[PDB]
RNA sequence: GGGAUGGCUUGUGGCGGCCAAGCGUUCAUAGCGACGUCGCUUUGAUCCUUCGAUGUCGGCUCUUCCUAUCAUACCGAAGCAGAAUUCGGUAAGCGUUGGAUUGUACCCACUAAUAGGGAACGAGCUGGGUUUAGACCGUCGUGAGACAGGUUAGUUUUACCCUACUGAUGAACUCGUCGCAAUGGUAAUUCAGCUUAGUACGAGAGGAACCGCUGAUUCAGAUAAUUGGUUUUU
RNA sequence: UAACUGAACGUGGGCGAAUGUCGACACUAGUGGGCCAUUUUUGGUAAGCAGAACUGGCGAUGCGGGAUGAACCGAACGCGGGGUUAAGGUGCCGGAGUGGACGCUCAUCAGACACCACAAAAGGCGUUAGUACAUCUUGACAGCAGGACGGUGGCCAUGGAAGUCGGAAUCCGCUAAGGACUGUGUAACAACUCACCUGCCGAAUGUACUAGCCCUGAAAAUGGAUGGCGCUCAAGCGU
């Protein structure tokens, strides 16, 4: 749902006299900017314990970049999504490069193929597979594997949408 | 995946035996092993195999074990670090395709002898050669085909002229008789069902089998038998000439 | 609202009450020129299955059909003479019923 | 789910000389000569093995990995009619008014010509052409019967049901009127 | 049916008779065997319409039991 | 002086009780409930039980549309032997009549069949609802009069305007002859007889169909040799 | 008040949250039991609906967008110039993208303004994504080749009834497995077949639900309507 970054939000609760240091709690959460993650954080930390925005404050956001952006890897991710029925599991699996990646592709692909909002969707947790064995889903089962190499049959090539009127008709085969 | 085949429920008494019945042969061949000195192994391939019931019987006895090859073959012990006693996984490199054992407290000779003059004649199946040719005479069709002579048969079924139809013989019904051509017998030939050496199909032999005419025999062939006295497996005739697995 | 004398019996009678005053009735409708007195006040409301055994006994799937079971016919008659006596009466009865019917281009409308 | 790659094969035999251009298949054999367009399924053709012909689909969906098996089948049935050929076997049955048949071969159109008369003692004489490349003849072993050949299954099958459709009888009980001309045996000449 | 004990609509809707949902009717209950403890036959009960006539082609009623 | 419900509706009852997939529900174990089922609503009878116009519909001429198909065309199923059918499907191309009854909507006949509706019923003509003024009877009222009512006789009377339609001329391009066809309309319908054949089929009684041939019903377009009609051929 | 002990009112002295920034008369009016809508609430109906309280709008009002319009969205209005937007749009009509990324769908009048009704726990051998349970090299699903037996023609009944016109029971043995039988069939038998098992094969399947898009889920009557053309890796749908 746009370009995301995770964020770790650590919250706590105001100290009071009865508890001088309140416990942290930090999460992992995609958002678009700090403050769409800090909302996040409060409907989460709403929705688990005795502590909300006019209770609590906000100790750190700090950004988590990615370890390796330039390595192809494998994601699992876990999810509930609400529907008309109620809530739902589901566990699905990107080959991306980045967790924020996998997480767009996620929230695209859920738009499209349940017509789930970026509201509905809760997620869960987002894994990397060490091992091509841990892959489970048969369209990241054929990517992963040995020696994949595949033609593009019926390339439409590129042609400006400013030249109307071309002398050739054009060829689909490079 | 909306479009599949609809899977017809069976409303029926038997079901699926499933892994219990596994497990039961398994006990069964893990127990009659300490009760026996010798274990056969017979081979009976392409066969019909409805005259192992007599076998069972005339060996009173004896004890017959005819399941699964593998499934036998893991409850004698395929390795010598599984086999129950000593020898028996050199007595599990003979049991491969339709094959099945014998645990006998009698002499190997005299089963031997006993499996060696046992002769039935049998229904052909499939992919046997056939070791004659047969033809139905045209005219009137009886039970047999020509077999006996047709003063001595009765006339064949009226039920069974589509399942004729459906397997190539060109009948039809004149008044209630099943026939080829005319009543009397003309402008047709003889029906042939088989001619000698050709491989029968199974079209063929359920002919052969509708007009109960046997071009097969019931024969058992003992590939070896293990004893547990000496610990050792003794190799018949057949188990040379047997691929082995 | 709610109300106990909903759930009384609101006109009771006697047996031998009931017995005489429907007696005495039917006694009053045997004379047709005797009329009665204020009849709207008087209680006249008080004054005013072969087929289902058989079906019951044997059903219509049991006589007749592919799942019938009845083997034994409903006859009149017990012994050959009765058997030709009913046919000479059903004969005659026919005979008399046709000649009834005979004694008793289209018709215009 | 958009499958990466699928294949089939398959075999040809020696006799056998296929020549695949656009997805025009034309299957040589000592009996004929076939061809057949198949430019409306989206199939690469390559020789993956000497005698071996392979079939691909590229990003296609399920579907058009099904379509293989349907050009495999027909592939197959050319090669088995260029080898061997197809045979149908057909008897005409008749209760009171014996069935005429006669056979010709209508020269300036090349083909052959079935006429039948006396159906039901049915005064109309009903024609029917077949397509080109079905020899059709009155079988002399058996009582009855015509014998339908070609190279081509959908021919030779499509003429034989030919033959069944024109004789239908109408508004009458068909379990009591048991005639016509029925399809009895399906096979191969060879 | 003997009286029309009250349509709680209106009571000159009563005093005509009308037969509506909830109307409480009086009914012949002779045929139901209904005895006091001593013998003498109940003939005479309250039952309440529980249908819509106008819509059913019928009257309906549940006995006050 | 003021006025003149509508993406409704259609084929399967209500009340009361059981049963049950399921929905709910585990600190409360209730409550709804599809599919069903059970009770109330003459041995082919009886013909001696017709149960309230405040609300109005008919008819003539004529055109078109819908399908929710009566007939014709084709097809599927049924003890559908044949004949005659019955149920169902695609189909509106083509037809769907003549009469009796007003002490007040059903009968009869021909026919292949006598299918159902809309464009009104959310200023054409003509009979009832229906009702200005005359008159009579019945009910009510002291009465004038009113009506539960019944009967009789009784005034709206365009077109030459615009549009639409049906036909008929026409300027400009010199006049005229011979043509092409965009587009618009479009047409045929049903029955009978001969042969097949007294054949298939059938115990009998009965009894088809395809190819071929000849007429007739309704419709349409013409025509006047003949026959009737018409006569100011005065 | 036991009391200058208090109660008021004076004498004198000293010293306070944020944000924004009028009152009284005179005279003269029109309107004072209107319509629509959000929210809350009270009654109901077969469904409709009927009422109250606050707020907003209209009657009194133009403008931009909903193709169009009393009640919708934006926005309120002197005469002009330049710049930027709101709501809504960028395939053509039409000013602005046949813009970019990922998928879904092919509809025999799709969809592009839906929520209401039809209408249901509705029907789909349409197409995707998932959940749960189960089988599977000790060989899963499907097929092919075979077996599918004995007591026993179980008991009663029936002209006849042998697993297969009926009623009631439905057990044991040989088992690898086989029902006192799933259908076809006979007058009854016979015969075939199914449940089940074994041999060949070769690696993933089966069932029930959930969520998307699509079809049906009832329609009349002049010829017509996502506004019109037209649109199918969209000019449809979700982000």
């Amino acid at each position: 749902m746009g370009r995301l970054q995770e964020y770790q939000v650590i919250g706590r609760h105001l100290p009071t006299e009865a508890n001088p240091n309140p416990a942290l709690y930090r999460m992992r959460i995609f958002a678009p900017n700090e403050v769409v993650a800090k909302s996040r954080f409060w409907y989460f930390l709403r929705g688990l314990k005795k502590v909300k925005k006019a209770t609590g404050e906000i100790v750190s956001v700090n950004v988590i970049s990615e370890k390796h952006p330039l390595k192809v890897k494998n994601f699992g991710i876990w999810l509930r999504y609400d529907s008309r029925s109620g809530t739902h599991n589901m566990y699905k699996e990107y080959r991306e490069t980045s967790r924020v990646a996998a997480v767009e592709a996620m929230y695209a692909d859920m738009a499209a193929r349940h017509r789930a909002r970026f509201r509905s969707i809760h997620i869960l947790k987002v894994v990397e597979l060490e091992k091509t064995e841990d892959v489970k889903r048969p369209y990241i089962k054929q990517l992963v594997a040995k020696n994949l190499s595949f033609p593009l049959p019926h390339r439409v090539p590129k042609i400006s949408t400013k030249k109307i009127f071309s002398a050739k008709r054009p060829s689909t085969f490079s | 995946p909306k479009s599949k085949r609809a899977r017809v429920y069976h409303l029926t008494q038997v079901n699926k035996k499933g892994r219990e019945a596994k497990e039961r042969l398994f006990s069964n061949i893990r127990e009659t092993i300490p009760k026996y000195q010798h274990c056969f192994v017979f081979s009976v391939d392409n066969m019909r195999n409805n005259y192992l019931k007599d076998v069972r019987h005339e060996l009173n006895d004896c004890r017959i074990f005819f399941g699964k090859t593998k499934l036998m073959a893991r409850a004698l012990g395929t390795t010598p670090e599984e086999e129950q006693a000593d020898g028996l996984h050199r007595l599990t490199r003979y049991l491969t395709g339709t094959v099945g054992l014998l645990f006998t407290n009698r002499d190997p000779a005299d089963i031997e002898s006993y499996f060696s003059n046992l002769s039935q004649v049998d229904f052909a199946r499939a992919g046997t050669v056939a070791p004659r040719t047969v033809t139905v005479p045209p005219g009137i069709v009886y039970s047999t085909g020509g077999e006996v002579p047709p003063e001595h048969d009765v006339p064949v079924s009226h039920t069974l002229e589509p399942e004729l139809r459906r397997l190539g013989m060109p009948v039809r019904m004149i008044k209630g008789k099943v026939c080829l051509g005319d009543e009397k017998g003309e402008a047709s030939e003889g029906y042939t069902i088989c001619k000698e050496g050709e491989v029968l199909d199974s079209r063929q032999t359920r002919l052969l089998k509708l007009f109960s005419i046997c071009l097969s025999e019931f024969k058992v062939s003992l590939l070896g038998y293990w004893s547990s006295a000496s610990g050792e497996v003794t190799e018949l005739e057949a188990g040379k000439t047997r691929p082995k697995r | 609202e709610p109300n106990r004398k909903w759930f009384t019996n609101t006109r009771v009678i006697s047996q031998d009450t009931l017995q005489s005053f429907r007696e005495a009735m039917a006694e009053k409708q045997k004379d047709p020129y005797t009329v009665l007195l204020k009849s709207n006040k008087l209680p006249m409301s008080l004054i005013r299955h072969q087929a289902k055994m058989t079906i019951e006994r044997e059903p219509f799937s049991e006589t007749f059909g592919p799942k019938a079971q009845r083997k034994r016919p409903k006859l009149s008659f017990n012994t050959v003479d009765e058997l030709a006596g009913y046919s000479e009466q059903s004969l005659d009865s026919y005979h008399a019923r046709l000649e009834e019917k005979k004694l008793l281009s289209v018709a215009t409308a | 789910m958009r499958y990466i790659h699928s294949e089939e094969t398959i075999p040809v035999p020696e006799n056998v000389k296929v020549s695949i251009k656009s997805r025009l298949v034309t299957v040589e054999g000592p009996r004929g000569k076939l061809q057949k367009d198949l430019s409306h399924i989206a199939v690469n053709f390559s020789v993956v093995k000497k005698g071996v012909i392979g079939l691909e689909i590229h990003h296609g969906s399920r579907k058009d990995v099904a379509a293989l098996r349907t050009v495999r089948t027909i592939i197959n049935n050319m090669i088995i009619g260029v080898t061997k050929g197809f045979k149908y076997k057909m008897r005409y049955v008749y209760a009171h008014f014996p069935i005429n048949v006669n056979v010709e071969k209508n020269a300036e159109t090349g083909c052959y010509e079935v006429e039948i008369r006396n159906f039901i003692g049915e005064k109309i004489v009903r024609k029917v052409v077949m397509a080109p490349g079905v020899e059709v003849e009155i079988s002399k072993a058996q009582k009855d019967e015509l014998i339908l050949s070609g190279n081509s299954l959908e021919a030779v099958s499509q003429s034989a049901a030919d033959i069944q459709q024109i004789c239908k009888v109408r508004n009458k009980d068909i379990r009591k009127f048991l005639d016509g001309i029925y399809v009895s045996e399906k096979g191969n000449i060879v | 049916i003997l009286s029309v004990k009250k349509n709680p609509s209106n009571p000159l809707y009563t005093q005509l008779g009308v037969l509506t949902k909830g109307t409480i009717i009086e009914v012949n209950v002779s045929d139901l065997g209904i005895v006091t403890a001593s013998g003498k036959i109940a003939w005479g009960r309250y039952a309440q319409i529980t249908n819509n006539p106008e819509n059913d082609g019928c009257v309906n009623a549940v006995l006050l039991v």
